[PDB]
């Protein structure tokens, strides 16, 4: 199917920086874009970032445009997201998602795996 | 004849961002290449005629250069007023040919669509035909998928869609779909549904109504 | 109004280095202890006889430019030297100067041009300028010194040699101001500029005995016919 | 020369150059250039000589017209497009752009004046497009008996010979009266050696002697110095200062 | 200055010929060369031919030689073009341009444009539009606002001008492009945004005008619950 995984994370200090990793193998990586999501404890989902085939610039939401930077590597199927100036609100679980719409500018929301992130 | 290729097909960058475009020709040239600005449905506006040669009234914003088979054009920054398509021209010979054209549009964040539905009216039904119209308004992506779920079942090949242009006020976009059916077919079903899926929405949005309401 | 030009107006005559020698030079020099007109802002067209000596001891750089040409505002070629915030602008374009050249962007209308040049800006501080036009060359000598004319002796070094062969008989100076009306036929409208004074002197053919120190700097001179 | 933006001889372009250096070793003399001619002076003398100012005019003409670009010449181009006096002194740089500036059946853009009411004055330019008086009285923007139009198109193409190809020609005129020399053609042409008797030149100041490093302190505006009795003691290097 | 004046839109049956004009004014007519261009509804521009009235000669493109003739007359300073054996696809925007790039050291490029003429080829007949109102449902209201308007159907030929309240209302105006039905007739659509407090009660009116015949049609709209 769309088996996906992420690595890294965990406890971090407030106001610092963090790095998260996500990758896939054994399936096409171009026809579907790679997106992220956020979910606070017992709350609704929130989109974080997504990367397109061309890689022209980057895509972000309102609350993450000016703080987070995202990138993807087409030669290794690995993607990264940048964490900086961490605030107390960043105590939730992130998810790595695949835009399951073939060659589509938009996105189909579907998450494969996630991890926990918290600030001391 | 001479054929030219313009790539990439479209550009996306926010106000105050650099943008560039390239034009290619079948054979190497060193002059007689122009660039045009054409708004939707309006006559093209001259930008460049001779290699790195601007005419009267062109601002310092736009510059061009290139040699050989390929030529390049650059836009230092963008404002809403210059949102339109750019074209490449070669006229070293009388058989003029024009490039495929490239579009530049404003880049911004996500805006959730406002999904609306129009049920048919009695007067329309009296003509022997029925229609249902679904609208998406004020959302970022330039194309949105609209699915019809009459009687909770997907339908295809029986509806038409309309497309608008980028909204200069907020750089948003709108899309609408129109379902059409005959009186017998319209009365055959009982429930009409329109489904919308967007990246910004937390989950798919569905609007539906029944025959009796 | 007139003041005293004690020992000012001396400049290097021939760009030749000399060390610890006394050189007798014959050229256009400002006579010692000569009377020079005293003008203060708070500005008429003056003649351009064989030599002119310009000095200014006004802070804030109110004085900003000069105009030179025969039949000013006519078809004849004329100069336009102004000091912008970035670089100096020298134009030979027969500019059509108005009665009130500039007190506030441009003091003249469009006209044909023959030469243009730009360089770094020339500008309680004393500014001295000597302008000579001979054999088709317009030579400028300048010097700067913090600061009536001070008793201090100082020799003006050459600044630029414009290879322009136009004919010159008159000149006028340009002043800077703010919050003022751009009236071509009126002056002092609106806000008034700060206090500033500038002196004008005329050179004459004189013999001088310049004293060159070990470093090639003129330290003293004697007015031979005083 | 590289611009080649003078396809039409009629209504040719003009340019003024002053306070510059015109190194002819690279201009009109390298392999890419095909032809180059001068009137009244040899290229070497031009390179070694200085001029007050240079006016440059560029135009593209056929092979049959290049011969008309010379003093006291006559012809369609000479009479109606670009006339020159018998005493004219200058140079013409002509390069054939047929390979890179011709089409199989194109090149209609190269226009020239085929007729005119009267011959142009020396160095005169005319952009008028009025009908030529072809036998009958000239038409006033109308058609008449003949009323032929003066301009015509070269229409260069491979089917034409070398004598009917788009020769890109640039003509320069030199001025020497009242010359405070500002345009010159010499290259760097510099060589230095010290500690031995040699004839030397520093922007003139011809002399002979041994050149050695000096401990003097020349001012920024001083070029050379003189000892007692006006003897040239030290000189500033134009290049190294 | 220099300007060009073109005629109005003309419609003629397929297979016949269509006449167009483009008048020139300013300066001297002998100093202007008129070039003709065409633009289809979305496809790139197309070049038909070029004439120089002072020359007396003309040239035409290979794809359009024979079927296209160009004539111009100095007395009334107007340029004309002739098209023969028209076809349905000939429906396109037609422009007149002045090929001024022949006198002042400037070559093979246009600088001046006309107003543009619209021509359509079809077997239909000229008639006024049909307008009916929309009846949006109350349950469909989203964000405190509702969508409403009128539809202009079964009209021929273009152009068609659609406005609202005799032009007195301009906030939240949207008018989507025209479409062609399979029966050979054009159509148009327009929708507005209105607050909850005004819909149903305000005297909202949709305005339509058919300029080929200057037909005037207007209707009122009201939602339902
Ligand atoms: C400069 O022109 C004036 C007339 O405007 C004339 O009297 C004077 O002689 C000229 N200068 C020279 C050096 O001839
Ligand atoms: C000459 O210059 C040297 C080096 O700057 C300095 O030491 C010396 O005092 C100067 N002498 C005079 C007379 O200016
Ligand atoms: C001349 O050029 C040489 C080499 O670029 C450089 O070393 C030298 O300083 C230059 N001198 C001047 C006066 O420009």
């Amino acid at each position: 199917q769309v088996q996906l995984q992420e690595s890294g994370g965990g406890l971090v200090q407030p106001g610092g920086s963090l790095r998260l990793s996500c990758a896939a193998s054994g399936r096409t990586i171009s026809r579907y874009a790679m997106s992220w999501f956020r979910q606070a404890p017992g709350k609704e989902r929130e989109f974080v970032a997504v990367a397109r085939r061309s890689g022209d610039g980057a895509f972000y939401a309102d609350s993450v445009q000016g703080r987070f930077t995202v990138s993807r590597d087409d030669a290794k199927n690995t993607v990264y997201l940048q964490m900086n100036s961490l605030k107390p609100e960043d105590t939730a679980v992130y998810y790595c998602a695949i835009d399951s719409d073939t060659f589509y500018s938009g996105s189909y929301d579907y998450w494969g795996q996630g991890t926990q992130v918290t600030v001391s | 004849d001479i054929q030219m290729t313009q790539s990439p097909s479209s550009l996306s960058a926010s106000v105050g961002d650099r943008v560039t475009i390239t034009c290619r020709a079948s054979q190497g040239i060193s002059s007689w290449l122009a660039w045009y600005q054409q708004k939707p449905g309006k006559a093209p506006k001259l930008l460049i005629y001779d290699a790195s040669n601007l005419e009267t009234g062109v601002p310092s914003r736009f510059s061009g250069s290139g040699s050989g088979t390929d030529f390049t054009f650059t836009i230092s920054s963008l404002q809403p007023e210059d949102i339109a398509t750019y074209y490449c021209q070669q006229y070293d010979n009388l058989p003029l040919t024009f490039g495929g054209g490239t579009k530049v549009e404003i880049k911004r964040t996500v805006a959730a669509p406002s999904v609306f539905i129009f049920p048919p009216s009695d007067e329309q039904l009296k003509s022997g035909t029925a229609s249902v119209v679904c609208l998406l308004n004020n959302f970022y992506p330039r194309e949105a998928k609209v699915q019809w779920k009459v009687d909770n079942a997907l339908q295809s090949g029986n509806s038409q869609e309309s497309v608008t242009e980028q909204d200069s006020k907020d750089s948003t976009y709108s899309l609408s779909s129109t379902l059409t059916l005959s009186k017998a077919d319209y009365e055959k079903h009982k429930v009409y549904a329109c489904e919308v899926t967007h990246q910004g929405l937390s989950s798919p949005v569905t609007k539906s109504f029944n025959r009796g309401e | 109004a007139y003041t005293n030009s004690f020992t000012r107006g001396v400049y290097y005559p021939d760009k030749v280095f000399r060390s610890s020698v006394l050189h007798s030079t014959q050229d256009l020099f400002l006579p010692f202890f000569s009377n020079v007109t005293w003008f203060h802002v708070i500005n008429p067209v003056l003649p351009f006889n064989d030599g002119v000596y310009f000095a200014s001891i006004e802070k804030s750089n109110i004085i900003r430019g000069w105009i030179f040409g025969t039949t000013l505002d006519s078809k004849t070629q004329s100069l336009l030297i102004v000091n912008n915030a970035t670089n100096v602008v020298i134009k030979v374009c027969e500019f059509q100067f108005c009665n009130d050249p500039f007190l506030d962007r441009v003091y003249s209308s469009a006209n044909n041009c023959t030469f243009e040049y730009v360089s770094q800006p020339f500008l309680k501080n004393l500014r001295e300028f000597v302008f000579k036009n001979i054999d088709g060359y317009f030579k400028i000598y300048s010097k700067h010194t913090p600061i009536d004319l001070p008793q201090g002796f100082s020799a003006l070094e050459p600044l630029v040699d414009l290879p322009i062969g136009i004919n010159i008989t008159r000149f006028q100076t340009l002043l800077a101001l703010h919050r003022s009306y751009l009236t071509p036929g009126d002056s002092s409208s609106g806000w008034t500029a700060g206090a500033a004074a500038y002196y004008v002197g005329y050179l004459q053919p004189r013999t001088f005995l310049l004293k060159y120190n070990e470093n090639g700097t003129i330290t003293d001179a004697v007015d031979c016919a005083l | 020369f590289n611009a080649t933006r003078f396809a039409s001889v009629y209504a040719w372009n003009r340019k003024r150059i002053s306070n510059c250096v015109a190194d002819y070793s690279v201009l009109y003399n390298l392999a890419p250039f095909f032809t180059f001619k001068c009137y009244g002076v040899s290229p070497t003398k031009l390179n070694d000589l200085c001029f007050t100012n240079v006016y440059a005019d560029s135009f593209v003409i056929r092979g049959d017209e290049v011969r008309q670009i010379a003093p006291g010449q006559t012809g369609n181009i000479a009479d109606y497009n670009y006339k020159l006096p018998d005493d004219f002194t200058g140079c013409v740089i002509a390069w054939n752009s047929n390979k890179l500036d011709s089409k199989v059946s194109g090149n209609y853009n190269y226009l020239y004046r085929l007729f005119r009411k009267s011959n142009l004055k020396p160095f005169e330019r005319d952009i008028s497009t009025e009908i030529y008086q072809a036998g009958n009285k000239p038409c006033n923007g109308v058609a008449g008996f003949n009323c032929y139009f003066p301009l015509r198109s070269y229409s260069f193409r491979p089917t034409y010979g070398v004598g009917h190809q788009p020769y890109r020609v640039v003509v320069l005129s030199f001025e020497l009266l009242h010359a405070p020399a500002t345009v010159c053609g010499p290259k760097k042409s510099t060589n230095l050696v010290k500690n031995k008797c040699v004839n030397f030149n520093f922007n003139g100041l011809k002399g002979t002697g041994v050149l050695t490093e000096s401990n003097k302190k020349f001012l920024p505006f001083q070029q050379f110095g003189r000892d007692i009795a006006d003897t040239t003691d030290a000189v500033r290097d134009p290049q190294t200062l | 200055q220099v300007q060009l004046v073109q005629s109005g839109a003309e419609v003629k049956k397929p297979g016949s010929s269509v006449k167009v004009s483009c008048k020139a004014s300013g300066g001297t007519f002998s100093s202007y060369a008129i070039s003709w261009v065409r633009q289809a509804p979305g496809q790139g521009l197309e070049w038909m031919g070029r004439i120089i009235p002072i020359f007396g000669t003309a040239n035409y493109a290979q794809k359009f030689q024979g079927r296209v003739t160009i004539t111009a007359d100095e007395s009334t300073s107007t340029a004309y073009m002739e098209l023969s054996s028209l076809r349905s696809e000939d429906t396109a925007v037609y422009y007149c341009a002045s090929l001024a790039s022949y006198s002042s050291g400037w070559e093979d490029v246009f600088d001046i444009w006309g107003q543009g003429t619209m021509v359509t080829v079809s077997s239909a007949s000229t008639k006024g539009p049909s307008v009916f109102p929309l009846a949006p449902s109350s349950k469909s209201t989203s964000g405190g606002t509702a969508a409403l308007g009128c539809l202009v159907k079964d009209y021929f030929p273009e152009p068609v001008t659609v406005s609202w309240n005799s032009g007195a209302l301009t906030s939240g105006v949207h008018t989507f492009p025209a479409v062609l039905q399979s029966s050979g007739l054009y159509s148009l659509s327009s929708v507005v945004t209105v607050p909850s407090s005004s819909l149903g009660t305000q005297t909202y009116i949709c305005n339509v005008n058919h300029k080929p015949s200057n037909t005037k049609v207007d209707k009122k709209v009201e939602p339902k619950s």
